[PDB]
């Protein structure tokens, strides 16, 4: 959208500079869509809070109706709104149609675009990858957002009744729905692939029409990342890499805000490049730089047929997934999952609990109700934690638990604790042998020392990626896919900074 | 009753359950709001601020049972709730009303506290064991015969003290017992509920005990003066509530 | 409504002076809505009680007849009797219409009789008719009309239960019920004679029609809805909840512990929930789902969702809102299915709060676990705090009191019993809240912060002190109270100083 534009423009020194009266300090400033929009994070001594200011090319009040007029005509051009047409061409017409200062031109096309190909009033928010949540609560209420670093902050964007009513129709339509007083609530997904709740009128939202947008901009933490944050040692990560390649199933358990999902997503970047993976989530959260992958998302059924995780897993397990990822087990679907496990499907998921005992309880008891005997098919269970002292915010893998199996006449769940985390020294201690490595020898048909060797090898590979500052998931997944393809060549390139 | 202690009148059949209830329901404070739910009208009350609700058979319309009526009566503000007789599910709502402070009263077909408990706990009533603690008093009525000697007597005044943790549970203190041999009511324990009153009222026991003896005299006098009718009786009772001082004097001066 | 009226009034002094014979003595008088209505607490000393007199502008057998005459014509106009229309313009559609009928029939009334007739037309058209005065008087909290020819009784904020002078006969009462019922969107009739609804303003209605299920005639009962939200200060002042417990709860909702406030229908549950919901941190994202708009908050970043009875239920809204990232979810009253969802929200880190209809905590668990709610036992662990409200009645006095504060520690490994801790229990005897123990939830907070339990405790006391300082300074209204609380959030020491420094 902006590359097609930003060339058709003439000037480059568009948009002035911000002017904030006293008590309004400027915390930070950065570009969004240079050189049109820029975002400024201002402070406010009085109310110890930061504020998000959305900067766009300033215009004249004469240019106002002026640009709102050139638009009043370009609107009656069906060949523009049509999404069926590639954006590259569509743009052209708007330009040519406009032919019928060398600076006002550019600082105008911006809007003309922002309203035909952009998101309008909120485009600054939709383009900025720092804003991961957009909350437009009601008529004449400043929009709030969730900043990648600042969190909840107020915004300089407000929409009066009509201004918002049309915004809600815009979003509703681009998502493919028809919000009206007859159907005042819409829970769809925008083209950019984002979750949009929306309400029209005031029947359900006295505070007027409204909308919310939870942007899928994530930038999922990486294994290398976990090493840096000291969340999981490189050695343990290699053990998991092998584990995952060999399809050992694992559940990430942890209290709330401990890292469950992060860690899962992290170690899911260890999946073999060609393997077919299917994921079932209540709401997208998992980002994977994997091609042969099917992402399935639950349906609320607000006004249609409700499709839950049970339905989706039941029918996904049905095709051929080498790997199955269930966002988090919160019920009935859990049974299907463990069934997938007893069947050899490399299954992974998350569970809200503090220790293996709680895990067991939750899994066995309704709503999950997973039969006692089925637990044997789970291979590894990681336990994640949150640890604090000063502003000392730490997410650590408290323990790597190896589920050996079931016991006849028992207590049942046989667990061998491989790694334990000592908070006193912030260290991961081996408190047992990684038995699963022996099961690998058996699978692979080699010796333990042999596997152990490959682990140490994979371990080195990771530490090197670390030293070389390869942090991004797209790049990390590439180098991992790499090693899978040819560990020999992969290792050499890594040692030769390439 | 003035203090809202809930009571159930239990008794074999033809013993006086309903009569007695209706009788002692004329003790309700003149201004208190009372709602009654019956399968069929039987309760007469010379009380104004009162809502009388009657069950609907549903012969050719929507059936509305006691459960529905109580559920939605307890919903408005009744100071006192009267359920003709608990014969099922609605019983739970009632004891809920009790745990909540609603002066609740009703009748139950049974011969002794044990039977009462059984019937209440078991289906159809199915009132949870632990809920019983909210019932205050349970009177047991009887029929007694010899020659043409037809007698309806309160066999016993039972005070339900509460529940016991690790128990047998239902703690009952029997205040009054009826000896048929001499046709006499014997006190066989202290009226503990009178102490709970002291606590409510914020006075001493002797003090409450005094008022009881006082109210007692008032009744015996109405008796001596032959004030028998319910309309007239309720008036003189409403009277005493309004001003026991003036009320007592008028009674002693035949007016 | 009345400010509009007071405009066109065209005069004042429409009320006379009552004639209460001996055995009757005025106790107190006060305008309900001058210069039209007035309440006169009269003491019928013979019967040693008081008796609320709703005083309205006087009219004669002839006058009222004339009034009734206009009503019949104006009645034809639909606009003025249409709810979707702005009261203000249909209030003129009325005056402008009376102008017609007047000048046409060639007649000019008295400046007074107008500022009297006008009162009645508005009343019976826009207002609540015969009971309007009761529906107006801020002191009346409840209205109870038992049946045909039975005086309406009300609960007066100062005199409690009291007999009223307003009495509706069958013809009048039946209409009254239908009107109230209809006005609530619901329908009533001999077919279906009982109705549990909520009036446009939020007041809860319980009506009955005919003598179908209710001999003695039709009846209704209104529990008025206070327009102004009680605040935690209001609650400390009213002896309903200790400032300490309130501080404890402040920290608790800040640290996103989910709580449910339990009680009997009309026990003050919503009032309390709304009050403590004023402890939500200022910038957070609040989402509220209700069947009836009741919660009032001075919180900008909040969306107030409301149920549609036709069709959109709490369930739908709840799971919907759960797809985003709301910081706080308020339900108002879980009555079914969604109860499960609400507890899941808890499981997935959402600060969740709601009201529940039950007496004990035992009853809470029972009501939660069984249909229609049907919350599995394993999920209860995710609830943090459970308060219990009660309405203590002793004489001509009502006391809404937080009867008990419970902490749900967890689920026992044996018999999976709910681990609970009652740290505060109310005492009806001395009307004193008692701390049977210290909050176990303070440790959970300590860890979540990395500080010593001792450190959290002192923070509590601090907030506690702040609250009592606000009380002592007469800071009671929600907007201003919320204002000062948000402050302590932004900066505690600066906030404290400014409190104890007069600013």
């Amino acid at each position: 959208h902006y590359d097609i534009l930003r060339r058709h423009i003439r000037s480059e020194d568009l948009l002035e500079t911000p002017e904030f009266g006293s008590g309004s300090r400027i915390v930070e400033e950065y570009w969004i869509q240079e050189p049109f929009t820029k975002a400024i994070i201002v402070e406010n001594e009085d109310e110890f809070r930061n504020v998000y200011y959305a900067l766009e090319p300033t215009v004249s009040s004469e240019e106002a109706e002026v640009i709102s007029a050139l638009y009043d005509d370009l609107k009656k051009i069906l060949v523009l709104q049509d999404v069926s047409v590639d954006l590259e061409e569509r743009a052209e017409v708007l330009v040519r149609a406009i032919e019928k200062t060398d600076n006002f031109y550019s600082r105008m096309l911006y809007y003309l675009f922002r309203d035909f190909f952009g998101y309008g009033l909120i485009d600054p928010l939709m383009e900025d990858t720092n804003v991961e949540d957009i909350s437009c609560d009601g008529y004449n209420i400043p929009i709030f957002i969730y900043h990648q670093k600042y969190g909840n902050v107020e915004t300089n964007i407000v929409l009066d009744q009509e201004k918002l009513d049309r915004m809600v129709l815009r979003l509703t339509q681009r998502s493919g729905k028809h919000i009206s007083i007859a159907n005042p609530i819409v829970d769809a997904t925008l083209p950019d692939g984002s979750r949009l709740q929306a309400t029209f009128g005031t029947e359900v939202t006295p505070r007027g029409s409204s909308f919310t947008i939870r942007k899928f901009t994530i930038e999922p933490l990486t294994p290398i990342d976990l090493i840096e944050k000291g969340t999981v040692p490189s050695g343990v990560l290699a053990y998991l890499w092998l584990a995952i390649e060999h399809k050992f199933s694992a559940i990430v358990v942890g209290e709330t805000a401990s890292g469950k999902t992060t860690t899962l997503n992290a170690i899911m970047m260890f999946i073999p490049p060609d393997a077919k993976v299917v994921s079932i989530e209540d709401t997208r959260e998992i980002k994977l730089y994997h091609e042969n992958w099917i992402a399935e998302v639950t349906r609320t059924g607000m006004g249609e047929g409700e499709i839950d995780m049970y339905d989706l897993l039941r029918a996904a397990l049905r095709q051929r997934p080498d790997y199955i990822i269930v966002g988090e087990v919160r019920g009935r679907e859990a049974q299907t999952l463990f069934q997938a496990m007893s069947t050899g499907h490399a299954s992974y998921s998350t569970l809200h609990a503090g220790d293996i005992n709680q895990m067991v309880y939750r899994l066995e008891s309704e709503p999950l109700k997973v039969p006692r005997s089925m637990l044997q098919f789970l291979d590894i269970a990681l336990v994640q934690t949150m640890w604090v002292r000063g502003n000392t915010r730490l997410r650590r893998t408290k323990e790597v638990n190896e589920i050996l199996g079931i016991d006849p006449v028992d207590k049942n769940l046989l667990v061998n604790q491989f790694v334990k985390w000592d908070p006193k020294e912030d260290k991961h201690i081996e408190v047992s042998m990684p038995k699963k490595l022996e099961k690998m020898a058996d699978f692979l048909g080699v010796s333990v020392q042999e596997v152990y060797d490959e682990m140490l090898s994979r371990k080195r590979y990771l530490e090197l990626m670390l030293k070389r500052g390869i942090r991004n998931y797209k790049e990390v997944t590439r180098y991992i896919h790499a090693y899978y393809r040819n560990p020999e060549l992969a290792m050499t390139k890594m040692e030769e900074g390439l | 009753i003035e203090h809202k202690f809930s009571a159930i009148v239990v008794g074999e059949t033809a013993s006086g359950k309903t009569t007695t209830l209706n009788a002692i329901m004329m003790f309700i404070p003149p201004d208190a709001k009372v709602v009654s739910i019956e399968d069929t009208r039987e309760i007469k009350l010379y009380h104004e601020n009162w809502i009388a609700e009657v069950t609907r058979t549903g012969m050719g319309e929507g059936e509305i049972d006691m459960y529905d009526l109580l559920r939605a009566a307890l919903r408005q503000r009744p100071d006192y709730i009267i359920v003709g007789e608990v014969r099922g599910r609605e019983a739970q709502t009632l004891f809920q009303a009790m745990s909540t402070g609603h002066a609740s009263y009703s009748t139950l077909h049974a011969g002794d506290i044990n039977q009462m408990v059984y019937r209440l706990e078991s289906e159809p009533l199915k009132v949870p064991r632990s809920m019983l603690q909210f019932l205050d008093i349970a009177l047991v009525q009887t029929m007694w015969v010899r020659g043409n000697t037809r007698l309806r007597r309160t066999k016993e005044v039972n005070e339900i003290l509460g529940i016991d943790p690790v128990d047998k549970n239902l703690l009952v203190n029997q205040f009054v017992k009826w000896d048929p041999k001499e046709d006499k009511h014997i006190e066989v324990s202290m009226p503990k509920k009178l102490e709970k009153m002291a606590d409510f009222l914020g006075v001493s026991v002797q003090e409450v005990y005094d008022e009881m003896l006082s109210r007692k005299r008032y009744l015996e006098l109405m008796l001596k003066r032959g004030i028998r009718n319910y309309k007239e009786v309720t008036r003189y009772i409403h009277a005493y509530y309004r001003n026991p001082e003036l009320a007592m004097t008028k009674m002693e001066e035949g007016l």
